[PDB]
């Protein structure tokens, strides 16, 4: 590795060698912008330079074509840049010219890669000390083989050694983009290895490490006790901020919306039950007679709805889950209370968050449209502080409307059966339909996506097909595609977890634009999400059927 | 030829006139069966490099219409000179509609 756990500190105390001054800005950092990891990270990263006054600046950036202008826009005064959420898996020295020479004085300005994604360069590691890294314990292990070739690689019987050589790297390219580790644990490491833990900190991480409950469920379990750990490790006054482990369950907004809703709308239950045909219904009702809650009263608000029953309610689902086996619903979570205010969840915070980000306030309207999501990430930025609550309850009212409009785009979907099965993959189009202009956005698409595949997951097909996704823009004429992977269901045993499903997409949509002259354009920092043109759709998904997966 | 040779053929036995009313049922499944044909080839050789000369739109004075697919411009002609009969309009437009149903597109669309 580069830097290992066990050094990070003193890459620390290079910043303050270098970029500690008094009317200099010395230090810039790049986001990846529509990500809770990135942000999370960043706002720790403000708070530990705001504590000890070095001067700096956040720069939010959508695509790389953005990474690269905005690089050429610096200047040589800049001796520390830092980057997080993206720039793991792509040589930058190759992205951005770097020479070697220019810089050695040392190589003066210092650049620091800070991301997750393990099928990451090797090059980028073992061939430049401009380019450093924060290795999560990955390299010390796990590419104990492969460096070896590297390093032997950088009369006539020796071509073996070559072929061997290259053999290797071939072996340990050709694999899927996945996540191992969060951003935030590995910052919140640093700072308990320095000393400035706190309650603010806590709870940055754990919202940082609880967005991947989603999509990197095994990530969250691996993650889990470090986090229940340190909580516990660290009269109701005005001023009081309780942290608690308190069970919760996997429930949209359970704490602001109705029971009733709550059920009605939830991913897993949807799965479970089918709830967009008239039977999932009347097993619906069936289950709420059988706990026993009148319909009337489990259609009032969480605050006023009725104390005993509020008291009973887990002892209700104990007794009555078991027959529809939704038992994998009680799970155990983290509630922030503060005075007299109210209280909080991490999956209605994070839920907020994610639909504060979706929603808020050729060429030009690509770049008008790019613009505006850097602008809804810094009002979301602007959101996390406890001084403001007015950017919190639009927030979850917001993420009602959404989850509502996506159920009722899905139900469509899934009633017009437009899920074609191919050989190989499924296959489905939204060619017409309602409120298309909302799935613009890549992450309102993966939402869309991921209650898609959850409810594929949940069925008695014994097939795991990876699923391509499309739109369209009718102003542009272009379809936004995005491929997505197959989950296992969530209530399954970890030994059929040997390793997480990869994802090939990347690697196709890279190789059919290198081999074909298709009008794409792929510059998402998310390599599995592409745009593509309407007449060139077609040959396009026929290539990728005769291409190798 | 096969309106020279239902004409021929009506002389023969003897707003409608049977002269030419029944001349499509001669080339209709070839005509369908090529057109297919032709629909899977442009599919499978348009985004190819060396075969993108003959896929080439020629522009010429007086040219103003901006167009992507070729082979609907090729059955929209095909389709709007057998169209002039104004006698046998009916056949004419089965016709057009089972030749557009090759194609994902409707009866009435701007595009066709």
């Amino acid at each position: 590795m580069y830097y290992g756990i066990s050094q990070f500190s003193e890459a620390y105390n290079k910043i303050l060698r270098n970029s500690s001054s008094h009317s200099s800005c010395q230090l810039v950092i790049f986001v990846s912008c529509l990500n809770i990891d990135a942000l999370c990270a960043t706002k720790m990263l403000s708070l530990l330079f705001k504590k000890q006054l070095v001067q700096s600046q956040i720069v939010p950036i959508f695509g790389y074509s953005e990474l690269r202008r905005h690089y050429s826009q610096l200047d040589d005064n800049i001796n520390s840049l830092l980057l997080v959420g993206f720039g793991g898996v792509i040589d930058l020295e190759a992205f951005l010219e770097i020479d070697p020479q220019e810089y050695v004085i040392s190589f003066r300005r210092d650049i620091y890669v800070l991301d997750a994604h393990r099928p990451w360069n090797l090059d980028n590691i073992f061939g430049s000390q401009i380019i450093q890294c924060f290795d999560d314990g990955t390299v010390d292990d796990t590419l104990g083989e492969q460096k070896e070739a590297y390093y032997k690689l950088l009369r006539k019987q020796r071509k073996k050694q070559i072929h061997e050589y290259e053999g290797v790297l071939e072996e340990y390219y050709s694999q899927g983009t996945t996540v191992v580790n969060s951003i935030s644990a590995q910052i919140y490491s640093l700072l308990s290895a320095i000393g400035e833990t706190n309650l603010s900190n806590l709870w940055l991480n754990i919202l940082g490490t609880t967005s991947l409950d989603i999509a990197y469920a095994q990530v969250y379990n691996r993650l889990y006790p470090l986090l229940q750990d340190e909580v516990k490790r660290l009269v109701k006054t005005p001023d009081t901020l309780t942290l608690n482990i308190q069970p919760d369950y996997y429930l949209f907004l359970l704490r602001h919306s109705s029971l009733y809703d709550s059920f009605y709308y939830s991913n897993y239950v949807n799965a479970k039950l089918s709830l967009w045909n008239e039977n999932g219904k009347k097993r619906l009702h069936k289950m709420f007679a059988r706990m026993g809650i009148p319909l009337s009263t489990a259609q009032e608000t969480w605050l006023y709805m009725d104390h005993s029953i509020k008291r009973e309610l887990g002892i209700i689902f104990d007794k009555n889950l078991d027959r529809y086996g939704l038992q994998d619903i009680i799970r155990d979570g983290f509630v922030r209370t503060l005075g007299y205010r109210g209280s909080i969840s991490a999956s209605e915070f994070v839920e907020a968050l994610t639909a504060l980000l979706e929603v808020g306030n050729s060429a030009q309207k690509l770049t008008n449209l790019r613009k505006r999501w850097v602008s809804n990430f810094w009002l979301s930025w602007d959101a996390l502080d406890d001084r403001k609550v007015e950017l919190l309850n639009r927030g979850i009212q917001l993420a009602q409307d959404l989850q509502r409009a996506i159920f009722n785009t899905g139900v469509a979907i899934l009633e017009k059966k437009l899920i074609k099965h191919l050989r190989i993959y499924r296959l489905c189009v939204l060619q017409d339909g309602p409120d298309l202009d909302l799935y613009r956005n890549p992450l309102t698409l993966l939402r869309l996506g991921n209650w898609l595949i959850e409810c594929c997951a949940e069925s008695e097909d014994k097939q795991l097909l990876p699923m391509v996704l499309a739109s369209i823009d009718e102003n542009t004429d272009t379809y936004l595609v995005a491929g997505l992977t197959p989950r296992y269901p969530r209530g399954l045993d970890t030994i059929h977890t040997k390793k997480p499903i990869l994802n090939n997409f990347s690697m196709a949509f890279q190789q059919i634009t290198a081999e074909t002259d298709a009008k794409v354009r792929i510059d998402n920092f998310e390599s599995s999400i592409i745009e593509i043109r309407r007449e060139d759709l077609s040959p396009f998904l026929e290539k990728l059927t005769l291409s190798g997966l | 030829d096969s309106m020279l040779k239902t004409k021929q053929s009506y002389l023969k036995l003897n707003s409608v006139e049977n002269s030419l009313n029944g001349f499509s049922h001669l080339f209709s499944k070839p005509l369908m069966k090529r057109v297919k044909k032709l629909f899977k080839n442009q599919q499978e050789f348009i985004l190819d490099p060396q075969y993108e000369a003959d896929y080439v739109i020629p522009v010429l004075p007086g040219s103003h219409l901006n167009v992507k697919n070729p082979l609907l411009e090729l059955v929209k002609s095909l389709c709007h000179v057998m169209l002039l009969s104004k006698s046998t309009i009916l056949e004419i437009r089965t016709l057009r509609k089972e030749l557009l149903k090759i194609f994902e597109l409707r009866e009435f669309a701007k595009v066709a």
